[PDB]
């Protein structure tokens, strides 16, 4: 028997509506993007991006000038959120890579036990591919965290910028140039409910190995589910870029709570995804609605509803507190229906504790068969038998965001000039993804005084004619520099010794499959290593031909099943300084000997 | 748009008009229970080493005494009723039986209830429409159970349209695999394997997703009233008897499987209401019928 | 067994002035509640007959060291007949009576915090029958009229329609309210249908069996009071007055 | 061309030949008469708490007292009644029962052991054959209600052949859409939602598209002569009791889900017609066999 | 590798705890009689030409006189009844009817609520798993007659694996063309039509060659304890009645076509025996509610 003291030390605790949960968490989210991107810095290094950006051919219309705020302010919030997502990518295809090695075993341990727990299955499986990271606890995936995939916080990135600059009547040219260096009250009122999601794939195999039985299978999954977050994340860029303030989430609770007739009303927005969330917790009964984030035509943010679990009504009256959410619309939905499912056996405490607490901290509840049920719904959202068609929605929030763009843009035409207008919402900044973009690469491999920066060429979500880009600052005045990019029937190895300027390495061209020809085979991936000696910085900056390439539909379960493509040469690399002339160049497997993929031999 | 009806609902023929009135409906319950009195008479018959109480029975049901050279006809109860039986099915059959002939015959007892004193459920599932669209096929097969099975070769998913109707009042749908349904112009809820519905809710909307194909399986439960002396069993089986005699061989008539079916397409079709009247009659006709050829075969 | 025989608000109220609070403790260390156990039902099954343990079985089961585990075992001997295995309590608080323990501020125990619903929960109220429920309800009153939380007891009432129906109608500080409150709390009785001597399934309803066979034996033995028979033998302070009124009403 | 068939008219196994005689049906005609009257009695006790009632009617079954250290089975008569269904199912079970104990229990109740009183309707719908070209496919499923679904694959419409046997009195076909049937040699009328046809009519050919599947449901109603006591309810109620205490595990022998299903597979065997009679007669054994059963329960 | 199951046995709703005890399953027992008694009065009203004998049977269930200006209701013990079915269904729906008046209901006639001194018969088929693998598509409709769709696109034939559950006592298996089935572990027969197989002795591999699709169709018979008083076919009504009547209208519960349907999935929950016990009772409840409600309609 116990005293009951030691259930309510471990009982699950409101991080929304306490004030004193709500101020501890926010200063830890700003310290934490304080510590790995510096304001300092940023403001700094703005005139060499500037110049990067300008040394790069574009043609006319299709430039971006970091000289203007507006562009620079948006040029940040995209490197940034880009950088994470880039970063998670090559973490899957690793962790790809490490199943496909051990196909037999992970097939075992799939089929043989299915009785655990989705994450005592997860340990398992990491442990057997020898993965990097082997913790599925929400401490050791913070603890085991890179400095770029840390979430990027609004409020940090629109602190001590100009706003509401008043020009009257006024084309000189010294006014424009005044003009241009603030920025309008609607982006910064955008950058203050701005907060950036972005999953690990540690995360993400707990539900991709709850029902899967082959490893096609769990790899499947892991693909499906990642191209689903990416889709999500390109709408979060493009909904800050066109001119609409952007709602963000908040909590309702009454005035004066009653200790035994309390209701908590939820209103979740996605800044990353087509869809919304609303719970509300009345008594033991939980009931949800999904509703679009298009459409709203009227004054209600809500458009309509796409998936029903009850009645919630929003037009309650009571305190209203504000929050940015840690997790995804999937995600949110998984947990409201587990929840829903074991509002029996659950106590109001622990319904409101768990559900505050993952929307807030991410963090997963204690209870074995509320995670469970979580991890099965959470495969069935991002599956093909989902009760919600994604594509669809996703679909219908590109149109309808363009939609908002052009009459954003035609009203400010009518009220001020072109010029005016074209500085407070460029034309050059649609979808993440679309956008010409630079990544701050970091390195930690030194191969014979050569560090290695590891860049992953794709995957592609839009069709036409793309062009890569290295800029290379080091701290000798002489340097040779090389590039070499890995597909599966060779490497193409490039020699370059120019610095402090961009150098386009790679023409591509990606059909509407998202899918390139690389050498006479199609490659849906590359690899881009770069090698230099004492370097400090080096970019790789991406464009395409075409300003707003069109997109390339999401790929489901079974699109991943049917095409298969070989990543474990990713893995191997080169030494230059042991390169000689003849080594230089596309040559395949098949030349270089067993384990020296330097010397053609 | 593709169109697929349930085949019993499909063109339900008129029904006859004569023999409806009070002493007609009399003349019903009374041979239902002097027939009732023959069948309990010829167990005990048969049991006992006496033939005493069917002959007592036969008497009063065919007035006169049973012999045993002649056959056992029924008597004029039994013509009477045959006749009745055939005029009930159409309105083309001839009901050329006195009237006078009627109320003799229902004078031999006396029936303390109506035809409207209690209810019956009935179980065939009325599915009026099923509303596809191009690529999608849907097929529609059974009467107690209806198994409609639906296969997506387009695209993406499809809508289709569930028609119930009005009269019945809830119709149970299962599935092979769990799917959405909601009604018309509302948010689809999360999928699941059984829903109850009430036919007068509306149009019913099920997504059906590519690939495999799904396969609905309804039942249903109709409430109709009915005399205290109704019973399913005994008219289900007088209504194949009918059938095989061949009280029904009518030139533009339908034949039916079951009187559940029977009286379920009669109800749902123009002036229902009124037809189900005689369709009711007719049941507890053929329930009369049933217990006097189980006793006295021909 | 003689607490569940009190039929009225009356008599149910004078057991438990008279009543210490050791009847509701027990000293047997049972076994632990809310445990999935296969039992044995041989005149229905050969196999092994599934139930739930719980703290409304008529056995002792172990109960938590707190005010929590003492109120629980309360209501549980006034809805059950056996209490839990709370030992160490102190004389004092065992000497008073289970009333003035629920209603009144003077035996020291502090049980504002307390909370309905959770009591309810682990009571469980979902496997109460009609009386088991009226008889909580009464304790849950009197409980809320000793910490001024009348409000909180009518809020928890609304939200549970079930239980405002049948709650029963009395004001804990007043003797008028009782006398005329008709509601029928008995649990075990002579009965009018044919009650035999076999076995049930479930543990609930085996243990309340034998309670009611229990109790048929005690209403013909020679403990029980007959008072048609011998009403002039009992001493004047028991016997039956219209004038007596529980002490503090 | 493709044959299809129902299932359970394939190869019926033959049935006994003995306790068929008059002696016999007056034995299963008392045994079903005494066992209602246990069930009744059993009844009575219950109500009346008092175990009179049923004393004197397992007395009368089993022409001996009840008593505690024993275990009431039925005595001898449940003995004879249980062996001698096993002897009608399946000319390989044997007869073990002497004609000294079936004359003897035979005596103990008054009845007309005629099997001929009263008739009897069975739903089965027998399909016996269907011919179908090279192009199409045919699958049939059921025993009560007979699904035949069709898939025409080929360039023109094909003809499809149905035989419903000679013994079914009538079969009503109904279709997903409507379809066109007609007889040997006779003009095809307009498409149709449900037909009624008169198996003993002839074969029937059925006119399928090529579009989309056809699929015909049918149903049919034949009439077997039974006795005035055959109840539909209990003899199915006691062919299930027959098949799950073992009563029915006979090597190279058929089982069927239903009573319905054994009589009609029997029925279209080559000597059906006599066959039939046994058949009747293990029904009004099963009845009986259903009604002790339910009054002396064994777990 | 794809799984499928029966619909109807999907998340089996807990069932009521209450009025289990001697009293309640007497009240139970006493209410049945006395309702049957109300639907024989009828006939008996229709023999002795006067309505003596249906009032003398309502007074006894109702404890009041009939009366021309009010509807028939039942009084007490109809309102007994119903709340009574109400709690049997669910463990969510309130135990509003008192013991005392339990007790006093049950005083009326002398039974015992002896509810394990027959048994019945219960033909839902249980499917708690088909296992087939990839390029094999497996669909199971039906629950009374399931007939289960197994195509095989692949290369080879395959090998798909059934499970009917530990409870039922035979199934028996028929084929649209001969196929081969053997437990695991054991050889493979010739190509059969019909299998006769008891669900204990272990899962079932059945081989589907590359083709035409095979279909199967399971008939299943399982044996539950009940009392003598039990009439399938009078509870089966009931069971359509009271769902008509919106007595199992309650949150958080799963609808099922037929009382087989709902006993059957209760005894293939994680306890199902506890559950078994519950529906029975059920069972005689609202055979007595079917012949209550037809007497008097309300």
């Amino acid at each position: 028997v116990a005293d009951g003291t030691f259930n309510s030390m471990i009982m699950p605790r409101a991080v929304i509506a306490n004030e004193r949960e709500h101020f501890m968490k926010t200063r830890i989210d700003k310290i934490e993007h304080d510590l790995n991107r510096s304001a300092k810095q940023e403001m700094m290094d703005r005139q060499s991006l500037a110049e990067d950006y300008n040394a790069l051919n574009l043609a006319v219309g299709q430039e971006i000038k970091l000289d203007i705020a507006t562009q620079h302010q948006l040029n940040r919030l995209g490197s940034a959120m880009y950088k994470a997502d880039h970063e998670r990518e090559t973490e899957l295809t690793d962790l790809i890579n490490r199943i496909r090695e051990n196909e037999v075993t992970v097939n075992g341990i799939l089929e043989n036990q299915k009785a655990i727990t989705a994450a005592e299955r997860a340990d398992l499986l990491l442990e057997v591919v020898a993965s990097t990271a082997k913790s599925v606890s929400a401490a050791g995936r913070a603890a085991a965290d890179g400095s770029g995939v840390v979430p990027v916080f609004g409020p940090s990135v629109a602190n001590g910028i100009k706003v509401g600059i008043d020009i009257a009547d006024s084309v000189a040219e010294a006014a424009i140039a005044v003009k241009e260096s603030g920025i309008i009250t609607q982006l910064n009122d955008v950058y203050h409910a701005f907060q950036s999601v972005h999953v690990a794939p540690n995360d993400v195999i707990k539900p991709a190995a709850v029902v899967a039985g082959t490893s096609t299978e769990l790899i499947g999954n892991l693909q499906a589910i990642y191209s689903r977050l990416r889709s999500h994340s390109d709408i979060g860029f493009k909904k800050a870029t066109v001119g609409d303030v952007i709602p963000n989430s908040y909590m309702i609770k009454p005035v004066n709570s009653t200790e035994y007739a309390s209701w908590q009303l939820y209103v979740i927005h996605p800044v990353q995804g087509s869809l919304g969330l609303v719970v509300q917790l009345m008594g033991d009964a939980l009931t949800y609605n999904v509703f679009a984030q298009y459409g709203n035509t009227s004054a209600s943010e809500f458009g309509k509803t796409v998936l029903t679990g009850g009645a919630t009504n929003t037009a309650l009256e009571g305190t209203k507190v504000k929050f940015q959410t840690k997790v995804t619309a999937q995600q949110a939905l998984a947990l409201t229906m587990a929840l829903k499912d074991a509002a029996s056996m659950l106590s109001q405490g622990e319904l409101i504790g768990y559900f505050e607490q993952y929307i807030n901290l991410a963090l997963e509840p204690d209870n074995l068969s509320l995670q469970d049920n979580m991890h099965k719904y959470h495969h069935l959202l991002t599956s093909q038998n989902s009760p919600i068609d994604w594509n669809y929605h996703d679909e219908e929030m590109h149109k309808w965001l363009d939609s908002r763009k052009t009459t954003n843009y035609d009203a400010m035409q009518k009220k001020d000039g072109t010029v005016i207008a074209d500085i407070h919402i460029p034309k050059v900044f649609n979808d993440l993804r679309n956008t010409t973009l630079h990544c701050k690469l970091e390195g930690k491999q030194t191969i014979a005084g050569y560090t290695v920066y590891e860049y992953l060429i794709g995957p592609w979500a839009h069709y036409g004619d793309i062009d890569y880009s290295v800029v290379v600052d080091t701290l000798n005045e002489e340097t040779k520099w090389y590039c070499e990019v890995i597909g599966i029937d060779g490497h193409l190895l490039i020699e370059k010794s120019v610095q402090h300027k961009p150098e386009k390495i790679l023409e591509l061209t990606v059909n509407d499959s998202g899918v390139t020809s690389f050498n006479g085979r199609n490659h849906d991936r590359l690899k881009l290593k770069v090698y230099v000696k004492d370097s400090l910085s080096v970019k790789v900056f991406r464009n395409w031909i075409g300003i707003n390439a069109p997109r390339v539909k999401t790929k489901m379960f079974n699109d991943h099943i049917g095409v298969k493509y070989d990543y474990s040469h990713f893995d191997k690399n080169i030494s230059p300084a042991h390169l000689t002339l003849t080594d230089l160049g596309w040559h395949t497997w098949d030349q270089y000997n067993a384990g020296n993929w330097t010397n053609i031999k | 748009a593709n169109r697929a009806t349930s085949a019993f609902l499909d063109n339900p023929h008129p029904v006859g008009v004569n023999y409806v009135d009070e002493g007609s409906r009399q003349f019903v319950a009374v041979a239902e229970l002097l027939a009732s009195k023959l069948i309990d008479s010829s167990r005990e018959s048969d049991e006992s080493n006496s033939d005493v109480p069917f002959v007592q029975a036969y008497s009063k049901f065919a007035d006169d005494n049973p012999r045993h050279l002649r056959v056992k006809t029924g008597g004029k109860m039994a013509n009477a009723l045959t006749n009745v039986i055939r005029s009930y099915y159409s309105i083309n059959a001839p009901a050329i039986v006195p009237q006078v002939e009627i109320d003799r015959l229902a004078s031999k007892a006396t029936v303390s209830g109506d035809m409207y004193n209690s209810y019956a459920i009935f179980n065939s599932v009325p599915i009026v429409e099923v509303l596809s669209p191009a690529r999608t096929t849907v097929s529609i097969v059974g009467s107690d159970r209806a198994d409609v099975t639906m296969l997506n070769t387009g695209a993406g998913a499809a809508n289709i349209t569930f028609n119930f109707g009005q009269i019945a009042e809830t119709v149970i749908l299962k599935g092979s695999v769990p799917f959405q349904l909601a009604r018309l112009n509302q948010p689809m809820p999360a999928a699941r394997f059984t829903y109850k519905l009430r036919p007068l809710d509306g149009p019913f909307i099920v997504v059906l997703p590519v690939g495999n194909p799904l396969v609905i399986s309804a039942t249903a439960a109709t409430r109709i009233q009915v005399p205290l002396a109704f019973n399913k069993a005994l008219v289900e089986s007088g209504f194949q008897t009918a059938m095989n005699d061949g009280l029904f061989d009518i030139q533009n008539v339908n034949y039916y499987s079951s009187f559940d079916e029977f009286i379920i397409s009669q109800y749902h079709a123009q002036d229902g209401i009124n037809r189900v009247s005689t369709c009711v009659i007719l049941g507890l006709a053929l329930q009369a019928y049933d217990q006097m050829r189980r006793a006295l075969p021909v | 067994m003689d607490v569940l025989s009190k039929g009225s608000l009356k008599e149910l109220l004078a057991h438990l002035e008279k009543t210490p609070l050791e009847e509701a403790i027990s000293y047997r260390i049972g076994t632990v509640p809310y445990q999935n156990v296969l039992i044995s039902r041989n005149e229905y099954y050969n196999q092994l007959y599934p139930d739930t343990t719980s703290l409304i079985d008529g056995v002792s089961r172990e109960g938590q060291r707190n005010v929590n585990g003492l109120i629980m075992s309360i209501i549980s001997y006034v809805v059950s007949g056996s209490g839990h295995y709370i030992p160490n309590i102190g004389f004092m608080l065992l000497r008073r009576s289970i009333l003035d323990i629920l209603t009144k501020h003077d035996t020291g125990l502090v049980t504002n915090n307390l909370n309905y619903g959770i009591i309810a929960r682990n009571l469980t109220v979902s496997k109460m029958n009609c009386e088991q429920r009226k008889r909580m309800l009464i304790c849950f009153k009197l409980l809320a009229y000793k910490d001024g939380n009348q409000n909180d007891y009518e809020i928890y009432l609304n939200q549970n329609i079930p239980l405002k129906q049948i709650a029963p109608n009395f004001i804990p500080g007043d003797m008028r309210t009782v006398i005329h409150n008709q509601d029928q709390l008995a649990i075990v009785g002579i009965p009018a249908y044919r009650l035999t001597q076999s076995t049930e399934l479930s543990i609930r309803d085996d243990n309340a069996k034998s309670y009611k066979l229990g109790y048929v034996d005690w209403y013909n033995s020679n403990s029980f009071l007959r008072e048609r028979s011998e009403f002039n033998l009992i001493r004047l302070k028991d016997r039956d007055t219209k004038y007596g009124k529980l002490n503090g009403w």
